[PDB]
């Protein structure tokens, strides 16, 4: 379960991924649509009023229709909702690259098992009412796995360096989204002006057309645009939140003033950045965590099993 | 899961409220997607932009196209069309989403969802414990039993250590509730005043005389009627979805939620040593005596020392028998 | 509704009155599908219109009453207690 | 006779909850009471939708003459619709 | 699993080759002379394909 190491702005960012694959979808399907744009020829050949006489068969109008939305109507308002489509999955796919490495994967298990151990063992509350037999044996277990968890995880950095580097490539990707949406929003009009060149086929060069779902386009354009920029705001603060203050280094000095043990050291590394995890997800389990990450407290657990 | 506890009546009411809202918007978004049109006849006779309205019966000869027609169709539902009876479906999933979100926030939130499944696992586990029966009966005692027994209690000391200090998860519930309500009368203001604008007869003057030959035109909406209705049932959903979040918040500030008084537990039971709890545990155990009242008796041997002193006496009588 | 004029009318009635020809109503298509969206609003009855959702309604209420008690927690809870003590 | 430990302790402890939820439902009687409600809620609203059915049932019908005066944008006053 | 990478392969080969050659033939336009003057009274039609 790594639910434990989503933060509220993971969470948040999955969510809007998912309502903007929604809206990815819902615009597919309305492209699905067959009628899509109405064209009329411009300049065509109490009071009673009467219709003008195109003189064109059904089949003139329909590829009339085809010809000004292959030739006039903007690729932006054609295509809108695909690239609504590969930017979520972009989204998507870059916002678990963190949890889904190979390398980091097995790290943040063995992080969360051994905090899941602290956290259910009695040792830990033995321990604060210390500072304030077989439960005794497995607490020198324990023990000894969270020295291998010292000696195995706080070596190397490739967590941080990876979820910087994909917090990095969500703020670009929403920078180049709303940049280039907010730019070509304006071109998904209503009204169109089409002016191929079909006067041997039907007679006219110039039409005017209705793009008939613009309006929804533009709807769900804006729509995107408000996700897109949440999305943002929120990856910023994540980015604000990583680099605010160094993640790379955790001090226990909170637990030095509470906790009497002051041979509590201050991990670094991917040590320090899965502490402020666990931080921002529940404070209560670094706190409790520091009680087993020191040693003085483990001589102390040995003299009182050797007395008992 | 077991969330089911946490969930008081008026929680389940407005979640099947909310699932009927949301066939609703999906209904009518299905509708306005597909079968949403216009009907447009232009008016032959027009008086300053306004129809005049003036041997057998013959026709009237228009001389449009079909393609005129839909052109008039297209230009006057998207221009003459009232914007409610057009975005209605996709507002009420707007307001079934936010809804939602608002209902199920405290449990995506990690602060509160830690604390909610906390004390669920825990409450479960103690209801779910035979030390239960035995301590509220009032020596036989199984091993595994015996410092299940124990090490429950210890959590239950731990929970409380735990959770106590904070109110996270009440502000959130609040919170949520007078969202869940500004929201609702909100949303019965701006739909309640525009209802009526969703009309079968919608007469259009959209200045497309170059390329039909007329300027005014009488439309039918015909999936307006059913839109008034829809609107009309989702009015009253709303309304229901506001009377019942009312009630919460008045179930909320009627009393203190963050003091919870265990009198009557230990009136009747022998341990009169429980004390009272504060903050979070609080309104969860106030939230919990909102589905089944029993299921705090039996958490409340869990908070008392005499209960601990008395586990502790039968234990050590269990482990260290006689013969050793 | 497919609707075709009277041509014989007798006071907002239809009076109903050598190879046969069609009759001429010089009425276009959308004509014809604006008469049949008037008429199916205006005179065709409520319940010819709503049947299928009168009755997705009273299913929908029938199916609430009759799971009700399943629902409900204060009697959910109590059924859950009988059930498990007697499936026990 | 035989009695594995297990099931003796299962057993007079079933017994004690058997006693305690006796003490703890045989007080109230909401869940008759919901039913009760319930049947009669479905009685009643059987009796109404037998009703309304019954007395509307003939207005479905194919052939329906409509008179709507829309002889101004048609020229026809009264139509003849077929519901199919 | 040898033989499965090199079918995979020879395949993914063979698609890439057929498809990109032929992918240029997906065209909008297509003028199309079917002789059906018999039946419509024209040869030669301008289609657009949508
Ligand atoms: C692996 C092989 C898969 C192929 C299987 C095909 C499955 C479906 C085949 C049967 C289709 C039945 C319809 C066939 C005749 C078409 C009839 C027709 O033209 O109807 C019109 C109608 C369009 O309406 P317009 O007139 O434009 O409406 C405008 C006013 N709103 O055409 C249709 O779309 C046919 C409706 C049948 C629905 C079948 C599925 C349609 C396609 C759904 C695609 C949705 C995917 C969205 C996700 C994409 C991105 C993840
Ligand atoms: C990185 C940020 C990317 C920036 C923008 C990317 C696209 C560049 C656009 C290039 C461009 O303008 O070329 C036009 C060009 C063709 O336009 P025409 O219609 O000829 O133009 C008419 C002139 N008005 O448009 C495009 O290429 C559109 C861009 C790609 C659109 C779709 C991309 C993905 C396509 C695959 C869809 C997958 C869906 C699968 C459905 C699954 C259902 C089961
Ligand atoms: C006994 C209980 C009675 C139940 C309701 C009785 C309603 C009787 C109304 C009588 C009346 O005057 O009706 C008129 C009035 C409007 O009539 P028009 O068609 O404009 O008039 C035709 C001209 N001759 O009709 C009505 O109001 C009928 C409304 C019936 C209720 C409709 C159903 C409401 C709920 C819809 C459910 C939608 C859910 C969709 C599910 C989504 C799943 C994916
Ligand atoms: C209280 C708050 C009210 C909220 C609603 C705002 C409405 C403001 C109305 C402004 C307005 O009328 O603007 C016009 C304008 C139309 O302009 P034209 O047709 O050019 O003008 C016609 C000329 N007379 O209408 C609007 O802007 C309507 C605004 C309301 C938008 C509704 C929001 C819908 C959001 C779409 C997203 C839906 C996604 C669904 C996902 C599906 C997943 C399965």
């Amino acid at each position: 379960a790594f639910r434990v190491l989503k933060p509220w702005w993971d969470v948040f960012t999955d969510y809007l991924s998912v309502a903007m694959l929604m809206i990815g979808v819902f615009g597919c399907t309305l492209q699905v649509m067959q009628d899509k744009i109405i064209c009329l020829p411009k300049r065509v050949q109490t009071v009673e009023m009467k219709g003008l006489k195109t003189d064109l068969d059904l089949q003139q109008y329909s590829f009339i229709n085809q010809m000004c939305y292959e030739r006039a109507l903007h690729w932006y308002a054609k295509y809108f909702p695909y690239l609504v489509l590969i930017h979520t999955l972009v989204f998507m796919l870059c916002s678990n690259f963190w949890f889904k490495f190979p390398g980091s994967s097995s790290k943040i298990e063995h992080f969360i098992s051994i905090l899941g151990k602290c956290f259910d063992s009695p040792w830990t509350t033995r321990a604060l009412s210390e500072v304030s037999k077989k439960e005794g044996e497995q607490a020198k277990a324990l023990f000894e796995k969270v020295k291998k968890f010292r000696l195995h995880v706080e070596e190397g950095d490739i967590l941080y360096a990876m979820y910087v580097r994909q917090t990095v490539l969500k703020v670009i990707k929403f920078l180049i989204i709303i940049a280039y949406n907010s730019a070509l929003v304006s071109k998904v009009q209503f009204t169109v002006d089409c002016n191929v060149d079909i006067q041997d086929m039907t007679g006219y060069k110039n039409f005017s057309c209705n793009h008939t779902m613009a309006h929804l386009f533009s709807k769900l354009s804006f729509c995107y645009l408000c996700f897109v920029s949440i999305y943002g705001l929120t990856c910023l603060y994540t980015l604000y939140w990583l680099f605010y203050r160094s993640l790379r280094e955790y001090s226990f000095e909170y637990v030095r003033q509470e906790t009497g043990i002051d041979d509590i050291p201050d991990v670094k590394n991917d040590f320090a950045f899965m502490l402020h995890m666990i931080d921002q997800y529940d404070p209560l389990y670094s706190k409790r965590f520091a009680v087993f990450l020191s040693e003085v407290s483990e001589n102390k657990l040995k003299q009182l099993n050797l007395n008992n | 899961p077991a969330y089911r506890i946490l969930k008081p009546w008026w929680d389940v009411f407005t979640d099947y409220i909310s699932i009927v809202m949301l066939m609703i918007a999906v209904f009518g978004g299905t509708l306005q997607v597909t079968q949403d049109k216009m009907i447009c006849l232009p008016c032959k006779w027009v008086t300053k932009d306004s129809c005049n309205d003036s041997t057998g019966p013959t026709g009237i000869k228009y001389d449009l196209d079909r393609h005129q027609y839909n052109y008039v169709d297209a230009v006057c539902y998207e221009n003459r069309l009232h914007w409610f009876a057009k975005y209605f479906p996709y507002l009420v999933l707007l307001h079934t989403l936010i809804f939602l979100a608002c209902s199920n926030f405290w449990f995506k939130f990690p602060r509160t969802s830690s604390k909610l499944e906390h004390f669920v696992s825990i409450l479960l586990k103690c209801f779910d414990s035979p030390w239960t029966t035995r301590a509220l009966s009032e020596g036989v005692l199984d091993k595994k039993e015996g410092e299940q027994a124990k090490a429950l209690f210890e959590k239950v000391k731990k929970f409380r250590t735990h959770v106590e200090e904070g109110d996270i998860v009440y502000r959130l519930y609040m919170r949520q509730t007078i969202i869940k309500v500004i929201k609702f009368a909100l949303i019965i203001c701006y739909t309640v005043y525009y209802v009526h604008n969703i009309k079968f007869d919608v007469d259009c003057t959209v200045d497309i005389e170059s390329l039909t030959g007329y300027r005014t035109y009488r439309c039918a909406h015909p999936l307006a009627t059913l839109f008034k209705i829809l609107a009309s049932f989702y009015i009253s959903l709303v309304i229901f979805y506001g009377l019942i979040c009312m009630y919460t918040l008045w179930w909320m500030l009627r009393r203190s939620l963050k003091k919870y008084s265990f009198e009557s537990i230990r009136e009747e039971s022998s341990y009169s040593d429980i004390p009272d709890v504060k903050n979070d545990f609080a309104f969860m155990l106030h939230l919990i005596d909102q589905y089944d009242p029993l299921y705090s008796k039996r958490f409340a041997v869990f908070l008392s020392e005499v209960s601990e002193n008395k586990l502790r006496q039968l234990n050590l009588n269990n482990e260290w028998t006689l013969d050793k």
